[PDB]
């Protein structure tokens, strides 16, 4: 009975319903992201169940503002809830403060929102990690908010089922030197290596960036660079 | 309306803009608010055109009678005094700022302000009209007395231009007349040779930055001028 509600600590001060939501994210399709000096690139492997989807279906990458986006990893519907909240924060920043939301701020807001659903018996934690990619006045930034609401900045990041491998491949990259052009290639390449073929037979790799070439607008990358 | 008058050594300049407005529409964009009372004595009229035209016509009439009767020139004080009387007798029923200014040989050039209550005050210069509120600082700051005729004309033109560049109720031409021992010189500066306007001041050429384009930064660039 220690593990049925997120309002409860176990005897070791764990919150199991959060660890469990965590597992939802780890059993999900893989995402990676890299924060360069010219921008952020985020890529994610969409696993279809049907051969008959439209290309575009179940986008896991959403813009949240002109300069920021969120790639979701885990339960896509839960993520669209976060994406909606991120968008409300971004709008608020523009409407009240007349400034684009800084990325650290956006990720904090996202984290606070996710964390809130780990405190109260009536809601459950979200089953998704959000990767936030911003390029506002704070510069290129890449955060991840996990279901606990813990938020961390990264140079590069990998989530989902192939996360342990994808991290090994992301460690081979030189983040000080790497550019958004190169990264679209590398990050996509990485998701092709770590994809398991005999399990998940149907897959595209969705990529998005926000960078100096995109006029610091967060956008899917044209499907010529992939 | 912007009317003003200024003394110089030996005479006066009167100046005015030319606009008569029914609130926010201009019914007359070439009114003459410098109204002759005698040869060398003029008023500038502000307030109700009707009222001020009626008084000026009345005073000019009285003063012509009076000049024919005493067989000599009229003093500006007499003209101001009459104007004051009439303005004060009718103070409740008229809207009327007057300036009476002119030249007479005994007292040189004089200027009298007769504002709405019917006070009459003898000054070095006088301002009247809705536009005058804009010139007080301009005079305080930029008017030095002892100017020549020609300097004084140019200064009054500038002063009117400044006023009517900010008063919505003044505008159009700038009419001036000088009044001294010599013949009256009237002048009319058309708006397009106005010695000042905001539409040609270089410090009002850059547009305020109100319509910023949607950006990823707080850095302000400019107005969005094109859709692309």
């Amino acid at each position: 009975g220690h593990d049925q509600s997120t309002d409860v600590f176990s005897a070791e001060g764990r919150v199991f319903q959060v660890e469990y939501a965590g597992k939802a994210v780890d059993n999900s399709s893989t995402a990676v992201a890299a924060c360069c000096k010219d921008g952020v690139v985020v890529a994610v492997e969409k696993v279809h169940t049907s051969r008959m989807l439209e290309k575009g279906s179940n986008n896991r990458i959403h813009a949240v503002d002109r300069q920021a986006g969120i790639c979701i990893c885990g339960l896509l519907p839960d993520g669209r809830a976060i994406v909606s909240r991120a968008r409300q924060e971004a709008e608020n920043s523009r409407d009240i403060f007349a400034t684009p939301i800084r990325g650290s701020v956006l990720a904090n807001r996202v984290g606070e929102f996710m964390h809130a659903y780990t405190t109260h018996f009536a809601y459950r934690p979200f089953g998704c990690s959000a990767i936030i990619a911003s390029y506002a006045d704070d510069g290129p930034q890449l955060f991840v908010s996990d279901p606990s609401g813990t938020v961390a900045g990264y140079y590069g990041v990998a989530l989902g089922k192939a996360k342990t491998v994808a991290k090994s491949e992301l460690e081979k990259l030189d983040f000080s030197s790497l550019t958004c052009d190169e990264a679209v290639g590398k990050l996509a390449s990485i998701l092709h290596e770590v994809h398991d073929k005999q399990k998940d037979k149907l897959y595209e790799v969705e990529v998005a960036w926000v960078c100096d070439k995109s006029d610091r607008k967060f956008v899917h990358v044209p499907a010529d660079m992939v | 309306t912007t009317i003003l008058a200024v003394s110089y050594n030996g005479g006066v300049v009167l100046a005015a803009d030319s606009r008569t407005s029914s609130g926010t529409y201009v019914v007359n964009r070439a009114s003459n608010k410098l109204t002759k009372l005698t040869k060398k004595i003029y008023c500038c009229r502000s307030g109700s055109a009707a009222d001020t035209q009626a008084l000026a016509e009345r005073v000019s009439n009285y003063l012509g009678s009076y000049q024919t009767d005493i067989g000599a020139g009229v003093n500006v004080a007499t003209a101001a005094n009459l104007f004051q009387k009439m303005c004060y007798m009718n103070r409740w029923n008229i809207s009327a700022g007057i300036i009476v200014a002119g030249y007479d040989p005994i007292n040189g050039g004089s200027v009298y302000s007769i504002p709405s209550g019917g006070s009459c005050v003898k000054l070095d210069y006088a301002l009247g009209g809705s536009g005058s509120i804009f010139l007080y600082s301009f005079f305080d700051a930029n008017y030095k007395p002892g100017m020549s005729k020609s300097e004084c004309v140019a200064f009054c033109q500038r002063a009117v231009a400044h006023a009517y560049s900010r008063d919505g109720s003044s505008g159009g031409l700038i009419r001036t007349i000088t009044l001294d021992a010599d013949e009256p010189e009237d002048q009319t500066i058309p708006w397009n040779r106005s010695p000042y306007c905001m539409e040609k001041d270089p410090k009002y050429v850059t547009q305020a930055t109100q319509n910023q384009p949607f950006s990823s930064s707080a850095k302000i660039t400019g107005n969005r001028m094109s859709s692309t």
